[PDB]
């Protein structure tokens, strides 16, 4: 695993530094690495593929060393090295696709393919080169039990969920109370409603609350908070809880009163913010607890006072909502986000070669089903496959 | 080329041809100096020997 | 072109590695590159500028080599090198602005300025250094006909478009049917409507469809799909097709029934997703085909049943919409996106020096007009200018 | 300051390049740097912490050099170097937290902690290594008075603001005119309204305008402009100016007529765009001036003509809005954005160790209060603390 990154690092540098006309002292230490790759790899033989429609290929290495005697590199020296690099870079593609496609349930952090088990001998350890990427540095710190961290831009921490809750209801569905929400990606939009507009509430104030637990602990997040749910603002018809009938929701929107956002960790309040919108921070949390309340306005112009009567026909329903959005955070387990394409490389290999459903991952690599039940057996497999997908992205985009 | 003397230390890690290929700007002289620097054998087992 | 990147790479490293007090072995291989720049460049003379208000400057190189005899670098050695770097970094600015401003129609991939044509001789090829950036690596792989790829965050693949289509209409404009859409940046919001709410449709179901063709083929995209068009949710008045009269649109919103999203490539279905919202992938596609339908709810409470009568006056119009958004994808041609500023550097040079409209690019470098007719003659010019803008961004931000 | 970055650069490279089994020529120049760190640092003694709940620790350096005689590194050579790196990387954490927590008002660009004042002697200058990061390169260019630049993705340039303006009002609040806006993060949503729908305006056209001044000058921005404010599109009730009464706002939405966006610099028009939506550029500006107008439609179908009478009861109010959004720009002072987490590292240290409110920064490091009054005394402190937070992020995530 450490020597699979070390093969790809000095094939990336060999296509970049060994160019025509360059001075020899620029590449004097790469060629000592590239010659010492070849000496270790000669005489061995490998075999990749076999699962699904992934074809079986056999690999055999018998190459010669590079020359170490020029002052400026010429077109003979480049063209005799390109037909050696192009055989190794085809070998690393078929080892990385052989490993992203396999999985185990007992110990997923171990190598699973036949070729990567064979590269983990002490014979092949002399190919080891620097480990400077983000995923190979966190592969080594976490293997010694030291603290790691991945930096994300808009991480997919919330599974998709769109539902509601009725705290007061009747079969006519004309005097209701409760909340509605959408949790999707890295964004929460909750909105509380009350059809009577707190005409009989004590002190004309109705209290709402919405609690979102996370799956993993986030660290040093940057969060944007805005006092409107724009998705629950228009008239719509909504089905019932069991799909029997439908009910109508015609909102008018007040401002949210007495907003309190809390950031919990094992039930302890780490941060809190009271009527403070814009950008906020959250240093360590795993549970977000939103709290906001509706207050009936005590003074109303004649255009407003017609909307909220005392009797039963309520044609304009009051609505109070919020909107939260995580911009960037630092987690310790691997996730998906909006910047890098490591999830897209894993699913595209499995979909292309028609791979059967195994014992660990959901069918079709569904991210909503995978972050919902994000077991420690799935975490060790998901890190092992995102790290191999990161090695393949250096050579083959 | 009008340069000064070498002023060479006994026990230099580099031979006098090796600190000469980086000073001389002539292409035809210096790539001969580079050939003499990195010239060695090749160990090949021919017939078991 | 390859030697213009090689001038900027070792002037960036010369301001970073040649600092006061550093050990000599840290910079022992950079100085052999920097001295070998100077030997190649002496005796030559250049000329940049001349088009628009870009002034004409003459360049002449007569410099001395750097010393190779210290153990730790001192303030004499730094200050005698800064007054050599500051002349080269002024030369590279005026070659990069001379090339981003010119264009050709026959073969745009060739150099156009007078200075960059002169740097493409075999005399100047010994200045060549490593080619490790993203745009100079894809400049070399594509020059040998090998497969390339650029990674984008929210790529500007859709030209701006906001229009509608009426599948059923009359001059009174009170019983309508069709779709509305906004395609802008990397986001599609389509919404279908029906004023009668399928009271006379067969099985009370109305079918909608919206097909978006792309300009270039995208690969391994990460796409977010949400079941509401929030832009077509409020009451508005819309002009007619020929601008004669105006018509009114008062929506209420049902949920989209039987959603199918397809990802086509040469008419072949690569991927498909049926009633699956959240994050999805798309491995290879060039045409997105959205399909969704409106179904009249069979059971309605008395608050809902007043909205949809059988007769002609329809005061509340039914609406069903979707929302699609591309987070990150990998294309093969150059584009614009939301992360890097290579389009902004090209237009800012042309606007500053009052450059006349040439034969290839649209007036004012309008991106909506450039991605609409994205010919192969414009693709070769756009890659040649984004690559020069990437070289200038290393030295001068 | 320059030698604090140089300690962290060669401890990051020491954990990456000194691995088991690697060839000695790969690390032959790092060990000459790492041994020359140790010779300078021996015999000295330091002291960090003391403010808030940050504990006091004493540091003392007495270490031995590394061996320079192997051909391939073995597990003795790695394990004898890891127990030297782990003492230095604990020292740099407590110097970086000692400096992010302190501030001054006279000259904030000078070092404030006791340890960083002691590292600024000429004895410690031989530890200096390359300065290749973005923040340490802009630390050095700006220290000599040369032009710098930071590249941001969605920069937090606007403080949070949500308010309105009534150009025509009466205590009944039934015939109003004015604008509403939200300025938050990097997004402007302005919307102008008129209850009479220009029935008595000259030529039935009502003119609106909204001017947003910036705090710092932005350069080469990429801006998305869309012709709808989706936040001011639904019915809501709004309080009065002094919080006395509430007033009702029921919108219908026309399209914006005759849109002009201007980009000012010292009162001079740099760029202008007239009825051009989508993506636009802005090369140099510090003031955005939006201008748009409402026009009554001259031809109306019978469904539209009922909405806008001639008399006083106006139940459907006209609304015209815009939406602007900065995707990426280049500033010269430090800011916050959506990609990097340098603001989150500073506040998380101050919140964890219970640090009292000092003379410069707002209580709780409130970014809305800090960009509102962004004095040159706060700019020198904010750059000095974001640069230290960038050094700590290399070693400890
Ligand atoms: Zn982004």
């Amino acid at each position: 695993m450490d020597v699979l990154y070390s093969l790809s690092k000095t094939l990336k540098d060999a296509r970049d530094k060994i160019v025509e006309g360059t001075l020899y002292s620029n590449v004097s230490d790469l060629i000592q690495q590239f010659n010492q790759m070849i000496i270790t790899m000669n005489g061995n033989e490998f075999q990749t593929g076999g699962i699904g429609n992934l074809p079986i290929r056999n690999w055999n290495f018998n190459f010669g060393l590079l020359g170490t005697t020029l002052l400026n590199l010429d077109a003979n020296y480049v063209e005799t090295a390109r037909n050696t690099i192009d055989y190794f870079v085809d070998f690393v593609d078929n080892v990385c696709m052989d490993e992203m496609v396999r999985e185990s349930q007992r110990n997923g952090i171990a190598p699973q393919s036949d070729s990567l088990r064979k590269l983990s001998a002490i014979k092949f350890k002399r190919i080891n080169f620097d480990n400077s990427s983000e995923y190979i540095e966190n592969w080594n710190l976490q293997n010694r039990r030291q603290r790691t961290g991945f930096t994300f831009h808009k991480p997919n921490i919330f599974p998709y969920s769109a539902s509601f809750t009725l705290n007061r209801s009747q079969p006519a569905h004309d005097n209701l109370m409760g909340t509605m929400w959408l949790n999707a990606g890295s964004e929460i939009q909750v909105a509380g409603f009350d059809y009577s507009c707190a005409i009989n509430a004590p002190a004309n104030i109705q209290q709402f609350e919405h609690i979102v637990p996370l799956r993993r602990v986030l660290t040093t997040a940057t969060i944007t908070l805005l006092p409107d749910a724009e998705r629950f603002s228009f008239p719509r018809v909504i089905n019932s809880a069991d799909g029997a009938t439908t009910w109508f929701f015609n909102p008018v929107i007040l401002r949210p009163n007495n907003v309190e956002v809390e950031f919990l960790l094992n039930g302890q309040i780490i941060n809190t913010y009271q009527a403070r919108f814009g950008t906020i921070v959250a240093r360590n949390f795993d549970t977000i607890r939103l709290s906001f309340q509706l207050m009936r306005p005590p003074n109303m112009t004649p255009a407003v006072a017609v909307l909220f009567p005392n009797a039963q026909p309520f044609e304009h329903h009051a609505t109070v909502g919020l909107t939260l959005r995580i911009e960037s955070a630092v987690c310790e387990s691997v996730l998906a986000d909006a910047s890098e394409t490591l999830l897209a490389n894993v699913t595209s290999v499995r979909q292309e070669y028609a791979i059967p459903v195994g014992p660990v991952f959901p069918p079709g690599m569904n991210w909503t089903d995978l972050i919902t039940n994000y077991s420690p057996s799935r975490e060790d497999n998901l890190q092992r496959v995102f790290t191999v997908a990161s090695i393949r992205s250096m050579l083959i985009k | 080329f009008g340069m000064q003397r070498m002023h060479y230390r006994n026990g230099d890690p580099q031979t006098p041809f090796q600190i000469a290929e980086q000073q001389i700007q002539n292409f035809q002289v210096a790539n001969w100096l580079h050939f003499v620097n990195y010239n060695q054998f090749r160990q090949v087992v021919i017939d078991g020997v």
